[PDB]
């Protein structure tokens, strides 16, 4: 579930790391594993928000599962362990009735067809579980999953034909396009692409549709207003892309040359993402004194009359400039409100690309204006972000004033909510500003993981506000609070539930969260005298699992928030743990310094429950492993563990020549 | 009847010993002469008619990093005023005879201000004030007050005595400088000493004749 | 320029091991007392939460407030007076600890704030509104209002009256603040509220305060390409509780990312600081990498009206580890930046700045070059200048707490009167305020002190006869604590303690005195006294006691009795006098005051006075004979040795009948033995500059009662308090809590005479 | 449990967890009555007068909402009208004794803050909009449950004070101040003034 929400276009060789991780931690039968995905992803499809979420939760269970179990098959008898769990499945008739609800259409028949397809199924198996499922289901549109089972085709089709122009026929190409922009199809063409692993090659063709159509050739009137159509066309669903399924897709990710396309400059420094907040005084946002006067000039003239030859990045670079002289006219009241409109109209009628660029740096200004300078600026937003300008529209006007909107409501959407204005372009933004305006923060926290845990599963919406809390409170604050709440539990039964949970949670970035609960919150468990009266067998062995299960994960080895934070962060882990492979590597460092950590509490006097936390802790460091974390284990504690009370010895040695010799001391002398 | 009440007290180590004699003997009474029968706890804040209370209480310059005046927001009830005479720590003192007089006065110059701003259902009431004192003044104008900044003790007694504020003084130790500022505060145009030491002047507000 | 005063390190309770360190905190007050936690990490994790006080003159004698804070302490924060410390940690929880019983060795906190989950990531007291500026220009204009003058500030939240209301303003790692409002009462008020609608990260955040009664408070999230958000803050009470009202103020970006050679290096923002709070218009931020960093200073100047422009900007520097900023508000324009360079004035012009090797810069304010370097021969995780600006307080990458002295010219050498006009001016800062002048007897060498003691003098005369009165016990400690550290000079120090406590006792003794009845009005019954005692020059005590209306001086015979061991020295002192007379002792200076033995003669009539009353309040002399009339034998060659110096302009040196009578004091009374103040353990004279003390905290490298003049045993029983300037020992609580002269025990409640603070001495038990 | 038995003992409490499965009614915190005031109280709503928590049979590990105070049910039954002989064969009232029952004061107070705060929503809309006639019913049950003793008169009075401390629920006060005046006007006789 969390794969689905916050990476859908992730690889699936990660996605089969982790599965396989997570099968081999907590040793998992075969048909409970796959019918565990099934039901997670059927829960989400249910659970999805209506819109772009519903068409991506579809392509996530239709196209990229089956890619995933089949690597796993590859990997690995699993024919029969996936017909066992999709007979697993078909008990569950009120899941698949909610499912086939939601779908509008029998989802389980596409499913074991497609399951069939790829050949995870016999074909026997495959139509005695359809007559079980028209057993029990007996007690005009196409439906999404139909519409993108046969898309995924068109997907690659569509690729194979617009490598060339449509033979360079643009015509063909804007109507072909045009037929995309229409409704919901470049949604269904994206999640599909995206699920199959075919959105950077999507990317790169519209990139060098972009490239291609920047400068224009000599033409007439009519050949042109094609060649700047196929501009905003790609423009467009240049910015949806990126908006919709993060920037790293739209980067070319090695440019021999210096010749980096026109948009990929554009969206790295000029276009506001979640993270990313830009300086309206960059050098980006001021290329010249020259063109800018020739583009203000362009738009106080009339309807261009002049659009045959432009040089479209030059005009869409040059707009911030534009529009900075034209808000420094209107703040000196030399320019009219009417005037103001007629450039406004000229900006937004005969190419929708200019607002969006427009936009983009009057959201990075207003932002850093203050309270009441805002007020003209705004004024400018509502005119470029407004209804339609009628009657001299080149073709397919429409639908790329619908697509415009979106994305200038997800430009906007931070600025106008520091100041409460409504500019109200018609949900298309379900997860976004979910916390509470006022309580603080670890209320929050504890609420939700109260509740996930009384439901036993994590929510979509419970995964984005876990995101943002730990995008906010920093990585320490969220592992000791959710370690604290994992700590004031009972029963046996809610402490190996939550932690089975808050692994997962952690998934959000494993590897900082490894380094805060083995070198900050268990050393202060351990060192503290106090503290160890938390540590009883109860909550202790639930958390001794989850710290091996973690120091694991890390070990044997992801959201773009997690990314860039990391980016961010400076620390000297060599200062850190002085210490008395590479040893450079801070994980290396915090698991030798837990076990220097773990011997000394072994070797010592005062036997308490941090010893039995310890004992745990070695133990499942020898159950869960296959052969290593192991390996940074200082030799001591091989005599020292048999003191303080087999396998545990023959595991931990890792089995080097000197490696012997202790092993064969402690065996014999137990 | 409708009535400013505003103590200003020297919360200094003269005045510690005297201090519990001379409630008991005239503070207490006064109190009750502005409130009718002694308070107890059934007396609520937040009627801004009627009577209210302060407190300024100041120190000498030996509190030499801390403030100067300490002052206490207006009540309405008698009792709270009441606990607020019973807080106050007399530890200040030192090496000197004098106290910082001019800053309790101009602070309640201010907090008279405060008051005419605050009743306008009434044009003017029984501005009272008292000086609960034992030392002479010190002669440094007024430093730690705005609109009220170097001035002396004189030009803020005389500020007192016209404007229509009855001031009153109530000494343990009988003083000239406190007998001449009392005579200076005249407002425009009785034995009530209990103790014979104690000097006591009340040009308003009616305690028991001893 | 730089020196090592000392190093204080822990011993054998350093080496933390397997649990990683922590941010320390560091706050200077303006009493000289330092605030700080540190990494102990020693079979508890409680001692990463003690708050260690300690006070600069006694290092050794470290307090550790046990502090109850579940996490790690963020920030620590001392008043706008010295008395209280704000404390907060992660995880919400702000405490206010104050002194318990006016020692500094005893805190306790009763009033706190508490944002539960939420770290504080900035903590700072409201604004009291008293704001004083330094014209350096003006330093020889002879009177204090030209030198340190009141710059109009508002206090935020003013309350009916001029009166501000005390509180805290704490910033938390979300994007609430919240301010909580002390009343006069105990109560507290506290109220909450995000700063802007979109509620985001505060990884580094700040405080200032402007005219107008507004804070400004400074937010980053540490990713230095995100514009660091500025927010006005405006406090309010509505009727009952607190309001908050946030306003957005014109962001900033930064340069280095705008380079656009290199511009992903330094992609940390570390450290947010405005340059001094009631500053609100410049603001010091510092972006490091792994290995480098930048520090820029910005400013709010008008044109878009507001906007943010560079001052200036560091080269590349390493990574800057700790930052302090001064305290010292100098004027700062343009005359006084001329004045200051010229004649070499830097105290407030420093910024210091650690760094991850060992050195030390101390660097401009306005454009930021760097003015002095100091290798460490580890690194200052922690710094704090001075309030005068001339000792930079550290705490490094171990237990070592490390105190250095910056020379007020950098090292460039001046002559003399140089030097001694800016420490002059100093003290003078001190002395108009209240706060300590520790770290200038740091830089006062001793071949300097007797003429900065002349220069204090003339400056105590020709002020305007106010001053003069709120100015002497001051100038007293001041002149004191400056004899101290000269060895021509040291003999002085006793008789100016002596001279203090006489004044103590002398105002007290006429302040007892309640006249009866008004018998020739318009003067107490002190200067009646004095008149008496200075127009009667009569030898015999009968015949000034008959003149002085002694119906008026009386008591209830009680107090009159408790009075009996301060009339006891007033004794014993006279008779030490008058038979150290035939001899540099601690008592030379007495014999030529005209001043203290008029003084001495008025305390030993009204001494006859209260004898005759109850005789026994009267101090007692073994007499060497049984027909003997003490008191008035001592009176008699008091005022033979007084007469010789009430002469004007005479300098008379005493005759030799005089000489040869008190010559015969040993044989006619025991000259018992006399407590001197200042038992100097004081560091300041045991230093010398090149050379730093290595000490161990703990290690420190006949007892009398000073202040009520009672003998403890050889090892006392009762507890004790100390001065932590003078040196006095007092017992703790009184002995007799019903005749007890609260009249004098009370003047002692907070400080000492000196002016030093209590310090509770820890027992014996041998 | 105790560090040196831990998971021995924890463990067999665990295998207890089928048992105590067997022996719930499922969904038992969200089943209501019907509030008659027949009489002859069916004992399945009979709750803990001293912590309100459903009375179990055994030791077992039950479920971890039947550890739970049921404020739900009690809050449903005392917002009907004539729910006054419920309510006291739910806490075991008696009336023959009085008692000062807490946990009955302190749902009654809540009771009275879900109230003003409904009030403070709108009131406005529709005029008679269930608010005047909860406060018209919280006037009878509050007059009956405070005349008896069950609950007491200054406790409920400072507690609802620390309940709208601060919240800033101002709109319809002067219903609240209409029922403490049907409580006052009701037995200012009977007590002190300093009640
Ligand atoms: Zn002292």
């Amino acid at each position: 579930l969390l794969e689905g929400t916050m990476n859908l276009t992730g690889e699936t060789q990660s996605l089969v790391e982790q599965l396989t991780m997570v099968k081999r931690m907590q040793h998992i039968p075969t048909p409970l594993f796959v019918l565990e995905i099934w039901k997670a992803c059927f829960v989400g499809l249910i659970e999805s928000p209506e819109g772009t979420e519903e068409l991506k939760w579809t392509a996530f269970t239709f196209l990229k599962i089956p890619q995933v179990l089949v690597k796993l098959k590859k990997y690995s008898d699993f024919t029969e362990d996936v017909n066992c769990a999709f007979e697993f499945l078909l008990k569950l008739t009120p899941l698949l009735d909610k499912a086939d609800q939601r779908c509008n259409c029998d989802c389980t028949n596409f499913l074991l067809q497609e399951c069939g397809k790829q050949g995870l199924l016999s074909e026997a198996s495959v139509n005695n579980l359809m007559a079980k499922r028209k057993a029990d289901r007996e007690h005009n549109i196409q439906p999404n999953i139909q519409l993108i089972l046969r898309a995924e085709p068109t997907v690659t089709n569509i690729l194979k034909t617009m490598d060339a122009d449509h033979s360079k026929s643009p015509e063909g190409l804007l109507g072909v396009l045009g037929h995309m922009l229409s409704g919901k199809s470049l949604d269904l063409l994206l999640a599909a692409a995206a699920a199959t692993g075919k959105l950077k090659s999507f990317a790169r063709k519209f990139i060098n549709l972009n490239e291609f159509t920047t400068y224009g050739s000599e033409e007439s009137t009519k050949p042109a207003s094609v060649r700047a159509l196929l501009f905003d066309i790609s423009f467009l669903m240049l910015c949806h892309v990126a908006q919709t399924y993060g920037s790293e897709v739209i980067l070319s990710e090695s440019r021999t040359g210096a010749e980096v396309p026109f948009f990929e400059t554009w969206m790295q420094t000029c276009m506001p993402e979640e993270g990313k907040i830009l300086n309206p005084d960059h050098p980006c946002f001021r290329p010249d004194s020259t063109k800018v006067e020739s583009l203000v000039a362009l738009l106080n003239n009339s309807s261009e009359m002049k659009l045959v030859q432009m040089k479209w990045h030059e005009a869409c670079l040059s707009i911030s400039a534009a529009i900075l002289e034209i808000l420094n006219a209107w703040e000196n009241g030399v320019l009219a409100f009417e005037s103001i409109q007629k450039i406004t109209d000229n900006i937004k009628g005969k190419v929708c690309s200019l607002a969006v660029c427009a936009v983009a740096w009057l959201v990075a200004h207003v932002r850093m204006l203050g309270l009441d300078e805002r007020e003209k600026s705004l004024q400018m937003i509502r005119q470029l972000a407004g209804p339609l300008f009628s009657e001299n529209t080149l073709q397919f006007y429409n639908e790329r004033v619908v697509i415009m909107n979106s994305i200038l409501e997800r430009m906007c959407a931070d600025v106008l909510q520091q100041t409460a204005t409504q500019i109200k372009f018609p949900d298309t933004m379900p997860y976004w500003n979910l916390l509470p305006p006022k309580r603080p923060i670890k209320e929050v926290l504890t609420d939700i993981f109260a509740k996930v845990l009384e439901k036993g599963w994590v929510d979509s919406r419970s995964i984005h506000i876990f995101d943002t809390l730990l995008h906010m409170g920093g990585v320490y604050w969220f592992c000791n609070n959710l370690i604290k709440e994992l700590l004031k539990e009972t029963r046996k039964e809610h402490t190996l539930r939550a932690v089975e949970l808050l692994y997962s949670i952690f998934c959000l970035d494993m590897q900082q969260v490894t380094l805060v609960l083995l070198g900050h919150i268990l050393p202060g468990l351990l060192t503290d005298s106090s503290k160890w009266h938390s540590l009883m067998d109860p909550p202790g062995t639930a958390l001794a699992k989850l710290a091996v299960w973690c120091a694991l994960s890390s070990y044997s080895s992801a959201s773009t928030r997690q990314k860039k934070r990391h980016r961010e962060d400076i620390e000297d882990y060599i200062s850190l743990f002085p210490l008395d492979v590479n040893m450079r590597d801070p994980l290396n460092r915090v698991l030798a310094n837990l076990f220097l950590l773990i011997s000394s509490i072994l070797g010592s006097r005062t036997a308490g429950p941090h010893t039995q936390f310890v004992q745990w802790f070695m133990e499942e460091c020898v159950d869960c492993l296959e052969q290593s974390v192991l390996q940074f284990m200082p030799f001591t504690t091989v005599s020292e563990l048999v003191k303080v009370s087999k396998v545990v010895l023959a595991i931990t040695d890792l089995s080097l020549p000197l490696g012997r010799q202790v092993a064969a001391k402690a065996i014999a002398a137990l | 009847v409708v009535a400013d009440v505003v103590f200003v007290i020297e919360g200094t180590a003269n005045l510690g010993p005297y201090f519990e004699g001379l409630r008991k003997h005239y503070l207490l009474p006064a109190i009750e002469y502005f409130n009718g029968g002694p308070p107890a706890e059934t007396d609520f804040g937040g009627d801004y008619g009627g009577t209210q209370y302060s407190l300024v209480v100041f120190n000498t310059v030996d509190c030499a990093p801390e403030s100067y005046v300490q002052c206490h927001a207006p009540t309405s009830s008698a009792y709270e005023f009441v606990t607020w005479l019973d807080g106050i720590k007399f530890m200040g003192g030192g090496g000197e005879s004098c106290s910082l007089i001019a800053e309790g006065l101009s602070t309640a110059l201010q907090l008279f201000d405060d008051f005419k701003k605050m009743r306008e259902q009434i044009g003017q009431t029984h501005r009272v004030c008292l000086l609960i004192c034992n030392s002479p003044p010190y002669l440094l104008p007024a430093v730690e007050s705005t609109t009220y900044s170097g001035c002396t003790t004189e030009n803020l007694v005389q500020q007192i005595g016209e404007r229509g504020i009855h001031f009153s003084i109530v000494s343990p130790r009988k003083l000239p400088a406190l007998r001449l500022l009392f005579e200076k505060a005249a407002p425009p145009a009785t034995d009530v000493s209990q103790d014979p030491r104690h000097m006591v002047l009340v040009r308003g507000l009616v305690l028991p004749v001893g | 320029m730089m020196d090592l005063a000392y190093v204080c390190e822990w011993e054998k309770w350093s080496k933390s091991t397997h649990c990683p360190s922590v941010p320390l905190a560091c706050a200077w007050s303006c009493r000289n007392l330092i605030a700080f936690t540190m990494d102990l990490r020693s079979d508890d994790q409680d001692l990463t939460r003690m708050i260690h006080i300690l006070d600069t003159e006694h290092p050794w004698d470290l307090h550790s407030i046990p502090s109850e804070h579940h996490e790690a302490i963020t920030c620590l924060e001392w008043d706008q007076s010295g008395s209280r410390l704000l404390s907060a940690d992660a995880d919400g929880q702000i405490k206010c600890w104050s002194m318990a019983d006016h020692l500094a060795n005893s805190w306790e906190s009763s009033v706190g704030s508490l944002v539960e989950g939420d770290p504080i990531v900035a903590l700072s007291w409201l604004h009291n509104g008293v704001k004083l500026a330094l014209h350096v220009e003006k330093s020889g204009a002879s009177s204090f209002g030209e030198k340190f003058s009141r710059v109009k500030f508002s206090p935020s939240l003013t309350l009916f009256g001029g009166k501000p209301m005390e509180g805290w303003i704490a910033v938390t790692v979300s994007g609430l603040v919240t301010v909580s409002l002390l009343k006069p009462s105990g109560q507290v008020l506290t109220s909450t509220e995000s700063l802007c609608r979109l509620r985001g990260r505060v990884a580094l955040a700040d405080i200032a305060f402007t005219g107008g009664g507004n804070i400004v408070v400074a937010t980053a999230d540490g990713s230095s390409a995100s514009p660091v958000q500025f927010y006005k803050v405006c406090v309010s009470v509505v009727s009952e509780k607190c309001r908050i009202d946030t306003e957005i103020l014109p962001s900033l970006f930064m340069r280095c990312t705008t380079d656009l050679n290199r511009k992903d290096k330094f992609p940390a923002i570390t450290h947010l600081k405005f340059l001094a709070r009631d500053m609100s218009e410049q603001v010091l931020l510092c972006a490091s990498s792994q290995t480098s960093s930048i520090v820029e200073c910005w400013s709010l100047r008008k044109e878009t009206i507001l906007k943010w422009r560079i001052l200036s900007a560091t080269n590349d520097l390493d990574r800057v580890s700790a930052v302090a900023l001064p305290k010292l508000p100098i004027s700062l324009t343009n005359t006084d930046l001329k004045v200051a360079s010229d004649t070499q004035f830097y105290p407030g012009l420093g910024l210091a700045l650690a760094f991850h090797d060992g050195s030390v810069h101390i660097v401009h304010r306005l454009s930021l070059q760097t003015m002095a370097v100091f290798y460490s021969s580890v690194h200052l995780k922690a710094m704090q200048l001075s309030w005068t600006s001339l000792a930079l307080v550290g705490i490094d990458s171990h237990g070592k707490l490390s105190v250095l002295r910056l020379s007020p010219s950098m090292g460039h050498p001046l002559e003399v009167g140089l030097a001694l006009r800016h420490l002059l001016f100093l003290l003078e800062y001190c002395m108009v305020t209240g706060y300590d002048w520790w770290d200038i007897l740091l830089h006062v060498q001793p071949s300097m002190v007797q003429s900065l003691v002349e220069k204090l003098h003339e400056e105590y005369t020709r002020q305007t006869a106010a001053l003069q009165q709120v100015l002497s016990t001051r100038i007293l400690a001041m002149k004191a604590s400056l004899c101290k550290l000269s060895p021509c000079t040291v003999t002085r120090v006793c008789d100016y303690h002596t001279k203090l406590f006489l004044i103590a006792i002398s105002s007290t003794l006429k302040s007892l005195l309640r006249p009866h009845f008004l018998n020739t009005p318009d003067k107490s019954p002190g200067d009646r006294l004095t008149e008496i005692c200075t127009k009667i020059t009569d030898v015999d005590i009968d015949k000034v006691m008959i003149n002085l209306k002694t119906e008026e001086f009386v008591l209830d015979m009680n107090t009159l009795q408790a009075l009996q061991q301060l009339l006891q020295w007033v004794g014993d002192f006279v008779l030490y006098l008058l038979a150290s007379l035939p001899n540099l002792r601690p008592g030379h200076s007495f014999l030529r005051d005209g001043t203290s033995l008029g003084m001495l003669r008025e305390l030993m009539v009204v001494i006859r006075i209260w004898g005759l009353l109850k005789p026994s309040c009267l101090p007692v002399y073994t007499a060497t004979s049984d027909t003997q009339d003490s008191m008035s034998l001592l009176f008699r060659l008091l005022t033979k040795l007084w007469i010789c110096c009430r002469d004007e302009g005479p300098a008379s040196e005493p005759d030799e009948a005089l000489v040869d009578e008190c010559c015969l004091l040993p044989s006619q009374l025991l000259i018992p033995s006399l407590d001197w103040l200042p038992a100097s353990d004081g560091l300041v004279s045991r230093l010398q500059p090149k050379q730093p003390l290595r000490l161990q905290f703990g290690r420190a490298p006949p007892k009398i009662d000073h202040l009520r003049r009672l003998h403890l045993g050889a090892c006392p029983t009762e507890e004790c308090k100390a001065c932590t300037r003078c040196g006095c020992v007092t017992m703790l609580k009184s002995p007799n809590r019903t005749t007890a002269v609260k009249q004098w025990e009370q003047r002692w409640i907070k400080n000492c005479l000196c002016g030093g603070l209590w310090w509770r001495v820890p027992l014996s038990y041998p | 449990p105790h560090w040196l038995l831990g998971n021995l003992v924890s463990d067999f409490v665990d295998t207890f967890r089928p048992t105590a499965r067997i022996n719930s009614i499922c969904g038992r915190c969200s089943l209501l009555p019907v509030v008659n005031n027949s009489g002859a109280i069916c004992n399945s709503w009979k709750l803990d007068p001293a912590t309100l928590r459903f009375p179990l049979k055994g030791l077992l590990p039950y479920d971890k909402d039947l550890f739970e105070p049921q404020t739900a049910l009690l809050r449903y039954v005392l917002e009907q009208p004539y729910s006054r002989d419920m309510v006291c064969n739910m806490l075991g009232l008696n009336k023959q004794h009085k008692q000062r029952c807490p946990v009955l004061e302190d749902q009654l107070v809540d009771l009275v803050v879900y109230a003003m705060e409904r009030s403070e929503t709108e009131e406005k809309f529709d005029d008679g909009g269930t608010s005047q006639l909860l406060w018209q019913h919280l006037s009878s049950q509050l007059i009956f449950f405070v005349l008896f003793q069950f609950a007491s008169f200054p406790h409920m009075v400072l507690s609802l004070h620390q309940k709208l401390a601060g919240r800033g629920l101002i709109k319809g006060r002067d219903h609240l101040m209409w029922v403490l005046l049907q409580f006052i006007s009701g037995s200012i006789q009977k007590n002190a003034l300093a009640d």
